[PDB]
């Protein structure tokens, strides 16, 4: 009878990628179009409602008009190809294709978004010049949460201060502060990695202390 | 339209028949029942279509649906359980026209004991 396949239950995607997610059902020479009917959704936002031969703009959800396709070219050797332009945190969750063509059936998909912890800014300043006290900062914003671990020139670790704050500029980003407050000399170079898993990623930003 | 799946967990021992109730809050003639399985992965998987009023099993027809006189509650059997039948169900419906729509029961457990 009939059924759908997903050839990957879950999509893992980078935060401002293309991302197209795929259900096969099975058709013969020629494709009846007439018959056809898929429809994609996402937290009962309507995504694809395709009848006909066409989508139906009508009932799409407004947030999708210029972004979401279905792929009509693949129909033809059954596959539902829907693709979202500019993947961003609200693009992650549970997805279903419903296709009906002879019987019906329907399919879940999960999407990940990940966001890379790759601008990392940073400040230093100076506490105390006489205790040669410096204030060391590195900031970034990713998805999901990162820790901050802080490293000397020599590969040892300090006692750092970390905040995590929602962003403002996008969405659910997560804003991750850290400080490190440590008497230290000119030239001296300190690190400051960023570490988050799903998957891991250890990113790296170098300090350091400058003159006068 | 919400629909309820239940008892929310049931056992029996293998070879022995199990029976859930899809209830739907109303029924027309052009909706598609679908009985399904859930993955460990958590995907849902077809064990029978209802539709023009015939219960159609994808691959075993163990897994039968009965439509009840009242005509909005139906019957979903899994005739003879096996150890492999224990598992994560529910029922969907869809409707086609004017608009597509999926509504999901929530899950029901089966367990299917040793046979006695």
């Amino acid at each position: 009878a009939f059924t759908v396949t997903v050839p990957k239950d879950l999509y893992v995607v980078e935060y401002g990628s293309n991302m197209t997610i795929e259900c096969k059902f099975p058709v013969e020479k020629q494709l009846d179009l007439a018959a056809l009917i898929v429809y994609w959704e996402m937290e009962d936002k309507n995504i694809i409602q395709f009848v006909h031969g066409e989508e139906d703009l009508k009932v799409q959800h407004s947030s999708y008009r210029q972004r979401a396709r279905l792929l009509k070219d693949q129909l033809s050797l059954g596959n539902a190809a829907l693709q979202i332009t500019d993947v961003k945190l609200q693009d992650a969750g549970v997805y279903r294709c419903m296709i009906s063509y002879g019987g019906a059936d329907y399919k879940r998909i999960t999407v990940k978004v990940n966001a890379p912890y790759n601008k990392i800014n940073q400040r230093i300043l100076v506490v105390d010049p006489v205790t040669s006290e410096h204030e060391l900062t590195c900031q970034a914003e990713g998805y999901p949460k990162a820790e901050v671990i802080w490293t000397s020139s020599d590969h040892q670790v300090l006692s750092g201060k970390t905040t995590t704050t929602n962003s403002k500029r996008e969405e659910k980003l997560f804003n991750v502060t850290s400080t490190l407050r440590i008497n230290t000399t000119t030239n001296e170079i300190f690190y400051c990695t960023f570490r988050r898993l799903d998957p891991e990623e250890n990113h790296t930003a170098e300090l350091v202390i400058p003159e006068l | 339209r919400s629909l309820t799946f239940y008892p929310a967990w049931l056992t029996v021992s293998e070879g022995a028949n199990a029976t859930f109730t899809c209830s739907l809050s109303n029924w027309s003639e052009d909706l598609m029942l679908n009985w399904n399985r859930l993955s460990p992965s958590n995907q849902t998987e077809k064990q029978a279509a209802f539709s023009n009023g015939l219960s159609q099993p994808v691959q075993d027809a163990r897994f039968q649906i009965i439509q009840l006189p009242n005509r909005h509650d139906f019957h979903m059997n899994i005739l003879d359980t096996r150890r492999n039948d224990s598992g994560i169900y529910l029922c969907g419906a869809i409707s086609l026209h004017p608009k597509a729509k999926i509504e999901e029961s929530p899950g029901a457990e089966l367990v299917v004991t040793e046979r006695i």
